[PDB]
Formats: C-alpha cells, sequence, structure tokens
RNA sequence: GGCUACACACGUGCUACAAUGGACAAUACAAAGGGCAGCGAAACCGCGAGGUCAAGCAAAUCCCAUAAAGUUGUUCUCAGUUCGGAUUGUAGUCUGCAACUCGACUACAUGAAGCUGGAAUCGCUAGUAAUCGUAGAUCAGCAUGCUACGGUGAAUACGUUCC
C-alpha cells in the first residue's frame, strides 16, 4: 500500500436492524451504517419464498 | 476478519473430510480476486473512465491499474496504448472483507435476484461474477451515478477442482 | 431504496412509490394506510421507523421481479399453446381484438412501407 | 361464462366426452362447437374444430382449461 | 365462419401534448326528451362495474336524474412529470342460448408515441365560433358517430386592392 493514493478504509458495522445482524468490516464510507437486507433476510438463502386446472376446480 | 477466522476454524475441517485430504496445504484459499471493469467507451469519452477509476477505488480502497490496450483494433476505433478498463488485485483481509460484503450486502441489492450463476468455472477451480450494475454497492450514492455499468469479479483459488471450488464458496455462503 | 428499488427523494411518499414496478397510486395509498404514515413526507425527510413500517407492508406484495415473472410466463404460456392472443403475441399484433387495417401503430412500431 | 353463471359447455360435447370416458380414446372427436369452455375432464383427447372449411385437428392440454377451443382454429388464413 | 384481416396511402372525429393546468374535499345554477312487463326511488351488501328486497309510475304527480364546465380551499412546480392514457396481464360485473374468433363497463398493475405539428388546407360575422356536460332514435347488450338540448361566452369585420 503505496502512502499517497489510497482512501481512508476504516472498519466500520453493519446493522440489518431487519434482523438486527450486526456485521463487522472495512469501507471507505465515513460507525454505523444502514443495510435493509442481507444473507440473514433476503429470501433465496433463508429459503423461504412469498394452475389453470386448480383454478377452474373453484369456480 | 469474519470470513478467514471462519475458514480457519471450520472450512478446513468441513472440505478435508470430504476430500481425504492428509495435508493442510492441500486444502484450497483465495489467493486473489481481481476486479476489472473493461470500458471500452473511454476511446469516445475519458470521463466515463475516470468515474470509473474512482467507483472501483471508492468499492475495493485502492487506486486501480488502468489496463491498456494489447492490440490496436479498428471495428472499434481502438488503437494501442489506450486506457481500457482497469482492474484490482485483493489479496488478504481486504480480501476476506470483499468477499464477505459481496455474499452478505451487495448481491442481496440486485434488481432482480434469483440467483447467481452456477457454472461459472473455467474448469480448474477459478470463479467469475457477471456483475450487470455498480450502485448495488452501498459505497456508492446512486444520485452520482454518471453510467449504470457492470463489473467482472474473478476469484482465483489453489483448488485444483471445480467441485472443491464450489463446496468452498457454498461453506463460505455463495449461492 | 424500498423494495430493492431506488425511488425519487423529492417527491412524496405516494407518488415515489409508484416509481416501482407493481405498485400504483391506490396500493401506494393503501400501504401507506397500513404502515400509517403520512402522504405529505418526504423520503429525504422521513426516518427509520417510518420507511422500515413501509418497507414491512411492502413485502406482502408482489412487486419488482414476480411480477414481471408472472406476465411473461402467462405470455410464453399462451405462446407455447397455439392460441389466437398468443399467435398475436407472436406475431406483434395487437391481442384485445382491435382493428389492424389501421392505427395499431403501438404493437406494429412505426410506419415501414 | 365470464360471470358467477359458471361457464359454459355445450350439451351434446359433454356427453360426448362422457361417453369417451373410458379414456381407451381411440377415435377423434368432430365439432363445430367452438363456443365452449375446455374443462379438465378434457385432457388427452384430441378434438376437431370447425374453422369454416376444415375440421383441424387441435390437441388439448392441462395449459388449455380456462380457454376456449376457437382459440386453436384460426379462421383467418394469413401470409 | 367472414363483412372486425394488414406491408401501407387518404378522408372524417375522439383523446392528448399541460400550470388559463392534474389530483383531492365542500358547495351552486338548466334546458329538452323518454318510460309497461318499461323507467327502477329508498335501504342494505360490494373499493367499483353492479347485486338482493322493493315503493311509486302508463305522467307537469314517480323514475332515468347528484348536470358538468364553475366557485372556494389544500397540494403538485415546468420534468416525458401527480400531463398523457394507448398497449398488455390479472380478477370481475351486466346482457345474451353463447362474448376466442368478435360486446360494453369496472378494479388492480404496467405506463407507448406525443413538449403544439412540413408543404399545404378548413369552419365561423353573434348568443355565433370555442368549450362544458345532458337526452333521445335504432338498441337484449354496445355510440369517440347521428339527431336534438341547454350553461359560460369571444375577437374581428377599415374596405373590394387581389384569389
Ligand atoms: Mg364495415
Ligand atoms: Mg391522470
Amino acid at each position: 500500500m503505496k502512502q499517497g493514493i489510497h482512501p481512508e478504509y476504516h472498519q466500520v458495522i453493519f446493522l440489518d436492524t431487519t434482523t438486527n445482524f450486526k456485521f463487522l468490516s472495512g469501507s471507505t464510507k465515513t460507525p454505523v451504517i444502514r443495510l435493509d437486507i442481507s444473507s440473514d433476510s433476503h429470501p433465496f438463502y433463508t429459503g423461504r419464498q412469498k394452475g389453470r386446472v386448480e383454478r377452474f376446480n373453484k369456480k | 476478519n469474519r470470513l478467514k477466522e471462519k475458514f480457519n476454524t471450520e472450512v478446513t475441517e468441513n472440505l478435508m473430510k470430504k476430500f481425504n485430504y492428509s495435508s493442510v496445504m492441500e486444502v484450497p484459499k483465495i489467493d486473489k480476486i481481481v476486479v476489472n471493469m473493461g470500458v471500452g467507451d473511454a476511446v469516445q469519452n475519458s470521463k466515463v473512465l475516470d468515474n470509473a477509476v474512482e467507483e472501483l477505488e471508492l468499492i475495493t480502497g485502492q487506486k486501480p491499474l488502468v489496463t491498456k490496450a494489447k492490440k490496436s483494433i479498428a471495428t472499434f476505433r481502438l488503437r494501442e496504448g489506450m486506457p481500457i478498463g482497469a482492474k484490482v488485485t485483493l489479496r488478504g483481509e481486504r480480501m476476506y472483507e470483499f468477499l464477505d460484503k459481496l455474499i452478505s450486502v451487495s448481491l442481496p441489492r440486485v434488481r432482480d435476484f434469483q440467483g447467481v450463476s452456477k457454472k461459472a468455472f473455467d474448469g480448474r477451480g477459478n470463479y467469475t461474477l457477471g456483475v450487470k450494475e455498480q450502485l448495488i454497492f452501498p459505497e456508492i450514492d446512486y444520485d452520482k451515478v454518471s453510467k449504470v455499468r457492470g463489473m467482472d469479479i474473478v476469484i482465483v483459488t489453489t483448488a485444483n477442482t471445480d467441485e472443491e471450488a464450489r463446496e468452498l464458496l457454498a461453506n463460505f455462503g455463495m449461492p | 431504496r424500498i423494495a430493492g428499488v431506488d425511488i425519487p427523494r423529492e417527491k412524496r411518499v405516494v407518488i415515489s412509490l409508484t416509481y416501482i414496478y407493481g405498485i400504483g397510486t391506490s396500493t401506494a395509498q393503501k400501504i401507506l394506510e397500513e404502515a400509517n404514515v403520512s402522504a405529505d413526507t418526504r423520503v429525504k425527510d422521513l426516518t427509520d421507523d417510518e420507511l422500515g413500517r413501509i418497507r414491512e407492508v411492502v413485502d406482502g406484495y408482489k412487486v419488482e421481479g414476480d411480477l414481471r415473472r408472472e406476465t411473461n410466463l402467462n405470455i410464453k404460456r399462451l405462446m407455447e399453446i397455439s392460441s389466437y392472443r398468443g399467435i398475436r403475441h407472436r406475431r406483434g399484433l395487437p391481442v384485445r381484438g382491435q382493428k389492424t387495417k389501421n392505427n395499431a401503430r403501438t404493437r406494429k412500431g412505426p410506419v415501414k412501407t | 361464462r365470464s360471470i358467477k353463471k359458471g361457464p359454459f359447455v355445450d350439451e351434446h360435447l359433454m356427453k360426448k366426452v362422457e361417453a369417451q370416458e373410458g379414456s381407451e380414446k381411440k377415435q377423434v372427436i368432430k365439432t363445430w362447437s367452438r363456443r365452449s369452455t375446455i374443462f379438465p375432464n378434457f385432457i388427452g383427447h384430441t378434438f376437431a374444430v370447425y374453422d369454416g372449411r376444415k375440421h383441424v385437428p387441435v390437441y388439448v392440454t392441462e395449459d388449455m382449461v380456462g380457454h376456449k377451443l376457437g382459440e386453436f382454429a384460426p379462421t383467418r388464413t394469413f401470409k
């Protein structure tokens, strides 16, 4: 890492307040950061997801 | 260093059991990630490449290497020596951080996510991501996007085989 | 962002929510009733609680993805069967029984000759 | 019938299908009644619909139920 | 089944391109016409198209039927937008012996070209053009058309030089 050209890449916190998953890591962001969706709140990881015949039988 | 401690604590064991390894040094590691942008529009506007540079630089945290023309082409009005794209090799703590970010933050911000591609291997153990949009990152304020643009995130490994790579990446949290 | 897509800052809430594929004026008003905010507000000034109420209400409603999938798959279905409307979809012509003798240019494109 | 009355199907056609309900399905059924709705009891049959000069074949599937026979016998031949 | 086709050309009308405006709440002033197995008041249910029960009504009595544009308020802030509302997908209603070919209407979602129109050309001299809604004929059902109705309401017409 050359002194003079790289940014301020400091350790910050990633909070998924939806499921309060509080993860620590680096960023050039400028310490608590807001995130809405994530591997612990997104459907496909979590595995939970939100026909002409059955349709026609109800009627 | 959540992901690296995770690797050394669990995945070494949960993988060496699956591949009957006699020595730890057989076990896969990510040696580097290369992040490209492939900017072909810099023939026609250099401001484009400057934005590209700044955005890779903000995303990753180091000044990206301006790649250049390797051989000159006239279908694209493209002469040798000209800048195209810019790359960023990542190694170490920063690699594991960027990779956990990918698994945990950005990829779950795709406009129409229904799964990464799962056959994205060269046959040897290297992985690429066909990214579409760059504002998917938190570092990027969506208001300063001068052009929606995609990226390539290569991941390079010491696994000799794609299945070992699949298990490594799953065990970190890739889909 | 709300439903995986940005929305304008300077447009009010009821209007900004309409820039999702899948959510119009009615649904926006009803969503804002359910997650009770005011409509006068502007998302540059809304707070975390308000925004999260809204997200929680929106998650129940198919939008920005499954809706594109429903439409595309329904059309592909009626094409895979050799139906009239799906023939029209395969040809690029109106579907509801309009007249194509004249004035069908949304589905026909501009004038060709 | 696009309405709370329930769908429409012609009675003769219904009777012929119930006759073919032995599931052997050796024969194509002939018809002129494009007006009829398709039921889930028509799958695996083979109907022969009148377009206006031909009793054309149509094979029935489960993606064809909330529809009509007439959707599969185009009356207008245009090239 | 077709007259509802569609690579295209023309004519005649409707909707718009927005701030003399969009959305939303309150409130006002008409004409003229039609109505028996036909107009369907009120009440209730439904977000709405409507539906159940049902009163009056063969007429200056009851009904279609709350006219709208307006006026007063809030909000939008000149952007393809809260303009525009095609196109398409879904769930529906009413009629009908049956709405795919090929009905109208509704609700939800999407949100096309279009930012005032080339050469050319049209109507109109006053309650007229322009604009706003309303009724009827045919009609089981369908009207951006046809015929009738009224509300607001201009500017200009020196003069026959020229087509
Ligand atoms: Mg004709
Ligand atoms: Mg509107």
